[PDB]
């Protein structure tokens, strides 16, 4: 009832990679992978430029030296630069010796990562979320990244480059790419209504059967078509015959098949909780995967 | 019964 | 307004497997001293009543198997010191971080890295409770696994962990090996005793709440000390002490909210719950953020 909690990745791997970028009166977090150190665009803008900034026109004006690049107390020495969508890349004369192993990839929403909040190059924290299907993070500096882990490598998949007036956070992938339909600008611009990830909601009730929380599972079934009615009208993701594939593996370790658990969740919908708890939670959770689930019930390691 | 969490076997 | 633990690199670089007979946990290298649980020196037939002095005077230091990655660490020595081993090895721990061992008090948070043969699988925050108990994700293997805070550019470890108890929160030491509650290692029964609210904290994350801009469950009404713990104790809420309302003036004056008035806003929540709606995304109150880490993290 109380042994499920949000896990974050092991940060080790990641925290020998955070490097301080300076250009200017501006600091923020940089990435320092092989001999390129990434980081967002726009430390190259004053508050000022940011208001509505030729990135282009403001780079070509910059000098190696304007980057001051430290890794811990060493300073980085630069020796070329250039940009990538949202991001720069600051290729420095030594390669990092703490690269792990590692890729670029880009996650859908509804999918969870760990972040490294870092300030100034320095981590700070760490904390497991999920990137909202509006395509914003809920969480606590630019720079810094998201990540998971799969074995020994690690699979960047986010940068914070911009903080939202709700105080949700806009981000691109490690290749500059944002997620959602956000430019880094200061700008009026706000997330679109956001909705609850049901697949993710079925993986959590999976992890509360296993640790013993069992008082809304049901006699019932229902069919996706029925179950997405009921979606719909609550503003959950539509569940696709994708998602119930993907729940096969804590279909089978608990017994209880998807669409078992969907007139489970049904039922919760329309009904509430009344009184009730699940896994300590008076509220449906939704930023565990289905994967997310398995990882810390069985134990993974890295 | 309370378990110790080493792994025992 | 996320629970967020600290990065668990100078952790990880610690964690060492220990193995001893056919028993395996996880074990945390600091300079030349590997800390373990005792109770890896148990077989099978020395769950509910081991002595410990004597099982242990009966194991050689080559008894002790102990992996840092791929390298064996050799055990020139060995003690015990209450509900710890300390494996004497002949190399220091390269990555050691400036560290110190504390032992803390209910209510004060932590972060967990959890691992299994000697290898992390993840981190976590967490708080022990009032009752001495800690709600972790911990499997088998897990024993070992630290606790620790990294406030200033210091690790400080304050949890080890040891076992799980019956409705599956979990119990464990400081780094001397003194349990924290009234806890033994043995599988003996044993059961917690019933856990409370940490008031203090809930009163933190309402000022929180506050700094976020929310002020809906606010009222005009203060309180006396005295008769916001009488009601408080009847929601099973840790009673608040004048220690506890000095912690938290720093968060009143940065709200300009006296502490005694939150105490009102927190009493009327209770007789009301949220209708509906909710406080920095959580439709319970929170009682895992200290006044400290809120003041960190705002
Ligand atoms: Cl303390
Ligand atoms: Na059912
Ligand atoms: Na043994």
């Amino acid at each position: 009832s109380s042994g499920f909690r949000k896990m974050a990745f092991p940060s080790g791997k990641v925290e020998g990679c955070m490097v301080q970028v300076t250009c200017g009166t501006t600091t923020l977090n940089g990435l320092w992978l092989d001999d390129v150190v990434y980081c967002p665009r726009h430390v190259i803008c004053t508050s000022e430029d940011m208001l509505n900034p030729n990135y282009e026109d403001l780079l070509i004006r910059k000098s190696n030296h304007n980057f001051l690049v430290q890794a811990g107390n060493v300073q980085l020495r630069v020796i070329g630069h250039s940009m990538q969508n949202c991001v720069l890349k600051l290729k420095v004369d030594t390669a990092n010796p703490k690269t792990p192993k590692y890729k670029f990839v880009r996650i859908q929403p509804g999918q969870t990562f760990s972040v490294l909040a870092c300030y100034n190059g320095s981590p700070s924290g760490v904390y497991q979320c999920a990137m909202r299907p509006n395509f914003t993070i809920k969480g606590s500096s630019a720079g810094s990244v998201g990540f998971n882990i799969d074995y020994d490598c690690v699979s960047f998949c986010y940068m914070h480059h911009m903080e939202l007036p709700t105080g949700v956070h806009a981000g691109t992938d490690l290749e500059g790419n944002f997620y959602g339909p956000f430019v880094d600008r200061q700008t009026a611009q706000a997330a679109g209504t956001d909705t609850t990830i049901t697949v993710n909601v079925l993986a959590w009730l999976y992890a509360a059967v296993i640790n013993g929380d069992r008082w809304f599972l049901n006699r019932f079934t229902t069919t996706l078509n029925d179950f997405n009615l009921v979606a719909m009208k609550y503003n959950y993701e539509p569940l696709t015959q994708d998602h119930v594939d993907i729940l096969g593996p804590l279909s089978a370790q608990t017994g209880i098949a998807v669409l078992d658990m969907c007139a489970s969740l049904k039922e919760l919908l329309q009904n509430g909780m009344n009184g009730r708890t699940i896994l300590g939670s008076a509220l449906l959770e939704d930023e565990f995967t289905p994967f997310d689930v398995v990882r810390q019930c069985s134990g993974v390691t890295f | 019964e309370p378990r110790l969490q080493a792994n025992f076997t």
